[PDB]
């Protein structure tokens, strides 16, 4: 029927990714005992795909389209569009939906739409026998059948106002918020609304109040009409003229807000774009008086609105126009988890603990220190590692030592395992990240791990009191080369610069170098055998890092042992060597290097025989 | 909203953009505006005093004599500050033209009693022949005015006007101009409106607080509106929604407290915590400047919200009230709250917990209490 | 590493360290083959500190924590986390550099760029934040923009990005220039300030993903930090809660081949 | 894995194995959500055998060998090799 | 070539895949997964083989690398 806007079979598109509004619509369909959801598809201009929402406690999938014509072609049964586009997009999207042969109703939510654009939408709608509810509205609803987006708020409010079943009242307002207050007022003073619409507060709406009042007049289910207008514009004078011309025979309750205006300055523009009385005729007083004179039921003030509704409803009961309804089963939906948690209704245990950083607050924290304080204090990269890895505010010599190690280990040429693997992955056309990990995954006991071994072995010898000679002797007996000792070319007469730079800095700046003093006694013994048995870079890092920790004073013997065991030192090598790895990967990309294949002559193929592969 | 513009701004727009649809050589941009801190000379303060045919020496004589002059217009007593200086056009004829809009399109009004030409929203001006014009005196001067009012409609339509009035015009020169722009058009009119700013109504001085709220309102789809009615006013309001705020003002006036009503405000369309916090800070600031003998009242009302989150909005309100704790006690402020909507119970819980530690009376209500019941509860008791 | 002493882009390591080139200078040599000015090398080091960590909840940190909770070594756990770095986690940096550079190069007015992106249905990379806004700014951004404004010889692409930002914040206050946008844009400005890079060289830097590398390097610090933190805590194996998964099995008919 | 028995694309694991769907059939379910015909499932298994190895010199095998020679565990070494698989290798 | 082409034919023979579904299979890299799964076998094989052999740390030979360092002038910013 022409007078019906929405029913229990109404299917809609929601233009705009409004997940809460989508959930509100579905929740209403559920409590109304609808057979199907009121939403066929979502129109998301950024993305096509799927959207998951609840149907009571059961999760369902809604399809999601990039455009209005694509959705309309997939779901021709959907004749309503709930338009959540901004005021900057509301016109173009409403106009596109109105041009679709399958869409009949468009609800424009956006506030701040130009008056010309609204006029053009209203005229387009009237020319095509279509309906535009809005702009600047929440929409409206047919109780127990369909809701436009956020109309009537929470499911608790829908239940409390008994909106899950229809009444006999046909309601129309300008205000969206007052439409929800009116739903509450009416449910308390009658059998409740059958249907309610807010036309918006704009001077030029898509549909006037009378358009909806005329639909209520034709609808047999509606026995009572109620409206709430406001000052400014002549919309309410369409109703008063229709009331005078006997076009509205059903009893009409009417109230026009804005009685405050004559007491205040004439310049005052109220909330809604259209709420400003330009002439005396446009005032709330002139409107309420003309409504009284036309035969409408007009209260003394807004306070008595419900009382007027109660009076008109009771009159319909006396005359038998309205029949007594039996209250249907009160529906129930579980509380949303996030609401239960936010209100403290429930307590939920955490799965993880984080002691090093916090992004939850006003500002990011590194070990409880605000990032702006880390940077204002020039803590540097070494200081940042101090906080995030050791949960310490390190002294300047310690933070600079960390930064020195990073520079020293940044790269050691393309031939080493890590760089070699990253280069091969880069030559295979892999992205930087994949190529980097391909190289980082070689870091362990033979490439990079002599650092952690030199720290472990030297710390133990020096702790347990072993004289350097006894440590050198013990290691030889076990057949274990001392980790951190030895070099292929460098010797006592020709030292490795990387070592010299690290030892010189520690000697000059560390408060204590006890483990370095021991390592140098060990080194005197190893170089007395072969000149190339010098303390290498890996040994130097491991040993000096124990000395740095002993110099800080805030680490116990156990804490230091934990640092060695957990592989903090492998992390420092990984961080610093990623620089050269990323460098090598980018270098092969700049060069346009080809796929690598290892030369066939560098491989000895030693296949087992037929007899060797047999199972006995 | 429709916002009135200075005759200076309207005539500047006309002389610039009207010679694009028409051969408007007849009008030049010869205009000068005199403000408080800056031939025909007349006030340009949105009126309905005109000095005709004068020398610049005589013009400076009028300016100094009338600058800062206390005058009563529309019952409002304000000082004269803004004046327009333009060339004197000696004329014989006097024609009127006005463009306004209705629900079906735009209406053009013309006189030399007044003829009306309706321009349909979808069809436009091209769909119309002007045989509806006054033939009486429009002989030699009919095709020119037809062409001009056709150009004026295009100018009205493309420049986002809500109202234009040239009362009068002669030969084709505009003499007096009244114009309103639909402020919602701003985004589409960045180049045409470049040289103009909306003036405050006569008598009223600009408010730093009001402009701060207008600034928050411009960076959101939500609504944050504030109009100070009386700085020394006892009754302050922070009502959610356009509909409800008007109703709270109606009830205060109905109880005879129109005079004590310090402001007309409104927030809605689901503003975030930060937006509501800055808004509440603004209202609190203004009400803690002066100390009143019978104290001050803050009404934090609204209807049962459809989508505005009561928990997030009231979190912003609570944060501002916590900050204004000392100033609230010292000014004998009493807070009255009535709210419903998404997560209202959590929002009312925040307000109840606040009232129990702030040291100021906070009466908290929900959907069970009639919307405007906190008004007599605060003004009668 | 062939000679008497290790060389970084032909410069002896002892000269790199005697000159206090720092980590930023070392990256300048090894990645860009440049001896960078002091403001450029310090900017690289500032970015590393700023991106070091963003809490345990982000993809990278989250994966490293799960690998650490499974008892994996630091290196495996680190790579498990680093392998999430790409177009959605870390890659808005490279996208903000690419999109802003193109708009500003091709001469597009900020309004035209904002308009073009909206028409294509593409959110502007480097624009937008969940909580931070014009009234409440992200400190990470503010620290980066303030340093560039004070120390960069030229900030032409930043000047453009701020004109774009005025337009996006005029729609929604949270449409601020985010940290990822800030890095990408300021890195183009750093390269233009150096003077030794042509338009092509700069385009190559954006295309090859040097910027993803900088994010990877800096975020490895927090990743290693998270992995070590779970090891100190003695955290157990993670299993994702069963109620956080919607099991939607196909029917017998749906799995058939026709 | 929520129920009494593990399901692969809605089919009970005991049914997958009692029906001798094979590795090709298991890939059909887990990757294509299909109960593939016998020739398709056997083709998948044939491809796996054919691509199992192509000697130690190719990028993937080469990287996996280098990581193994660096004393890395099987899993790290495997991923070091797998991370070469992309536009030029595979 | 043989694997990619025959895999499209297998999917067309199943009948349950549309042209789009087949394009998605190619686009999403299902075929890279099949190669990865199969080549894992030989990758695990080679890793274990080096472990059985007690193979030493690899270092790429120095003579297989052409070191072409940029000059002092080339690394300058101007
Ligand atoms: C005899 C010879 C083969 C020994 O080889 P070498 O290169 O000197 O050394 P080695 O391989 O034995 O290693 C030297 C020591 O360093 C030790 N060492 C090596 N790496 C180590 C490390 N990282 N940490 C600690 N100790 C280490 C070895 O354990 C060995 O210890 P030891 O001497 O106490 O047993 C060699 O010196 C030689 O050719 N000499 C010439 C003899 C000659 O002229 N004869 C007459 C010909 S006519
Ligand atoms: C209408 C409403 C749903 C729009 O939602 P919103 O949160 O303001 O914003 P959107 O999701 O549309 O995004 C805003 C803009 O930012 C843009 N944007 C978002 N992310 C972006 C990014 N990273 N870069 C660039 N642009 C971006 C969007 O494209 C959109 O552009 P547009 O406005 O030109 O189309 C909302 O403002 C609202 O609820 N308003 C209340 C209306 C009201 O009160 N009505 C009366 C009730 S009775
Ligand atoms: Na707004």
């Amino acid at each position: 029927k022409d007078y019906v806007l929405f029913d229990i079979n109404t299917k809609a598109f929601v233009y705009g990714y409004q997940t809460n509004a989508i959930q509100r619509m579905l929740d209403f369909d559920y409590v109304c005992k609808r057979s199907s959801p009121s939403i066929s598809a979502i129109i998301n201009p950024s993305r096509a795909g799927i959207h998951k929402a609840f149907w009571g406690t059961k999760e369902i999938i809604l399809p999601m389209y990039k455009t209005i014509p694509l959705a309309a072609l997939a779901y021709p049964e959907a004749d309503v569009m709930v338009n959540f586009a901004s005021h900057r997009s509301a016109f173009e999207t409403t106009m596109e939906a109105l041009k679709e042969d399958t869409i009949r109703i468009v609800a424009v939510i956006a506030e701040g739409v130009p008056e010309r654009q609204s006029r053009v939408m209203a005229a387009t709608a009237r020319k095509l026998d279509k309906i535009v509810i809005g702009p600047a509205t929440v929409g409206g609803m047919t109780a127990g059948a369909f809701r436009i987006g956020n109309t009537a708020g929470t499911i608790e409010n829908i239940i409390a106002s008994k909106l899950y079943r229809p009444g006999c009242v046909g309601f129309v307002s300008k205000s969206g918020g007052m439409l929800n207050e009116a739903f509450n007022i009416i449910s308390r003073n009658s059998d409740g609304i059958y249907e309610g619409v807010a036309i918006g507060g704009d001077r030029y709406p898509g549909s006037n109040m009378l358009d909806h009042i005329l639909r209520y007049e034709r609808n047999p289910a509606i026995k009572m009409i109620a409206c709430l207008g406001e000052l400014g514009g002549e919309d309410e004078y369409m109703i008063i003229q229709a009331l005078k011309e006997k076009k509205i025979t059903k009893p009409l309750v009417a109230w026009v807000t804005g009685t405050c205006s004559p007491y205040l300055p004439a310049s005052v523009q109220f909330g809604h774009a259209g709420a400003k009385a330009n002439t005396e005729k446009e005032t709330a007083q002139a409107k309420n008086d003309a409504f009284r004179q036309a035969g409408a039921y007009v209260p003394r003030s807004f306070d008595d609105y419900g009382e007027m509704v109660r009076q008109v409803y009771d009159m319909l009961l006396t005359r038998g126009i309205v029949q007594k309804f039996d209250e249907p089963e009160v529906p129930r939906i579980p509380t949303d988890y996030s609401k239960a948690l936010a209100t403290g209704d429930i307590r939920k245990p955490t799965t993880f603990i984080c002691t090093i950083s916090d992004d939850s607050g006003e500002e990011l924290l590194y070990a409880g220190k605000k990032l702006s304080d880390v940077l204002d204090r020039k803590m540097g990269i070494g200081g940042v590692i101090g906080l995030l890895w050791f949960k310490k505010e390190l002294p300047e010599y310690a933070a600079h030592f960390i930064e020195l190690v990073i520079q020293i280990v940044a790269d050691h040429g393309p031939a080493v395992s890590g760089a070699h693997n990253a280069i091969v992955a880069s030559c295979a056309g892999k992205d930087l990240i994949s190529s980097l990990c391909s190289g980082l995954l070689t870091i362990g006991p033979r490439f990079g791990g002599a650092i952690d071994d030199a720290a472990r072995e030297f710390k133990r010898a020096q702790e347990t009191g072993l004289a350097p000679e006894q440590f050198v002797g013990e290691m030889k007996k076990k057949g274990i080369n001392i980790p951190g000792i030895g070099h292929k070319i460098k010797s006592v007469k020709n030292p490795d610069k990387r070592v010299q730079l690290l030892i010189s800095y520690a000697r000059a700046n560390f408060p204590s170098t006890e483990l370095l003093n021991y390592a140098l006694q060990v080194e005197e013994l190893t170089t007395a055998k072969k000149g190339n048995l010098i303390l290498n870079v890996d040994g130097c890092i491991g040993i000096l890092f124990i000395d740095l920790m002993s110099s800080c004073g805030a680490f116990s013997k156990e804490e230091i042992d934990e640092v060695v065991r957990l592989g903090y030192l492998n992390g420092l090598f990984a961080l610093g060597r990623s620089i050269g790895l990323i460098g090598h990967i980018l270098d092969q990309k700049r060069l346009g290097s080809r796929l690598y294949r290892h030369p066939a002559e560098d491989i000895a193929y030693m296949m087992p025989s037929e007899e060797e592969i047999q199972c006995k | 909203a429709q916002r009135g513009i200075r005759e200076y701004d309207a005539k500047n727009l006309l002389a610039r953009y009207l010679p694009e649809y028409l051969d408007d050589f007849s009008y030049k941009g010869n205009l000068a505006l005199v403000g408080p801190e800056t031939l025909v000379v007349k006030p340009d303060q949105l009126f309905g005093l005109v000095l005709l045919d004068a020398d610049w020496e005589e013009a400076k004589e009028y300016l100094n004599e009338k600058m800062g002059l206390e005058v009563t217009i529309g019952g409002i007593t304000g000082r004269l500050s803004y004046f327009l200086i333009e060339p004197f056009t000696p004329h014989k004829e006097e024609y009127y033209v006005a463009i306004s809009s209705d629900y079906e399109g735009d209406n053009i009004f013309f006189s030399m009693k007044v003829i009306s030409i309706h321009v349909d929203s979808l069809e436009g001006i091209d769909a119309l022949d002007v045989g509806s014009k006054l033939p009486a005196e429009l002989g030699d001067k009919r095709a020119l005015v037809e062409e001009f009012i056709t150009a004026l409609w295009r100018f009205y339509s493309d420049t986002g006007f809500a109202y234009v009035e040239i009362n009068p015009f002669t030969f084709i020169v505009p003499l007096d101009m009244v114009a309103k722009l639909d402020d919602a058009e701003e985004y589409w009119q960045k180049k045409r409106w470049s040289e103009l700013a909306f003036p405050e109504p006569f008598g009223r001085t600009p408010s730093k607080e009001e402009l701060f709220i207008k600034e928050i309102d411009s960076k959101t789809g939500a609504s944050l509106k504030l109009t100070i009615l009386n700085p020394e006013g006892r009754v302050w309001t922070m009502v959610a929604g356009g509909g409800a705020s008007v109703i709270y003002a109606d009830t205060i006036c109905d109880l005879g407290h129109a005079d004590e009503m310090a402001n007309y405000g409104e927030y809605s369309g689901d503003p975030n915590t930060e937006e509501t916090y800055h808004y509440t800070c603004t209202i609190l600031d203004l009400m803690t400047r002066s100390k009143n003998p019978n104290g001050k009242v803050l009404l934090i009302g609204g209807a049962i919200a459809n989508f505005t989150d009561v928990a997030k909005t009231f979190k912003g309100v609570v944060m501002a009230l916590e900050e204004y704790q000392q100033k609230l006690q010292e000014a004998d402020i009493e807070i009255y709250v009535r709210r419903g909507g998404p997560n209202y119970e959590q929002g009312l819980k925040l307000m109840r917990d606040l009232g129990k530690r702030l040291g100021v009376p906070i009466q908290v209500h929900g959907p069970e209490t009639h919307m405007t019941r906190i008004v007599p509860l605060a003004l009668e008791e």
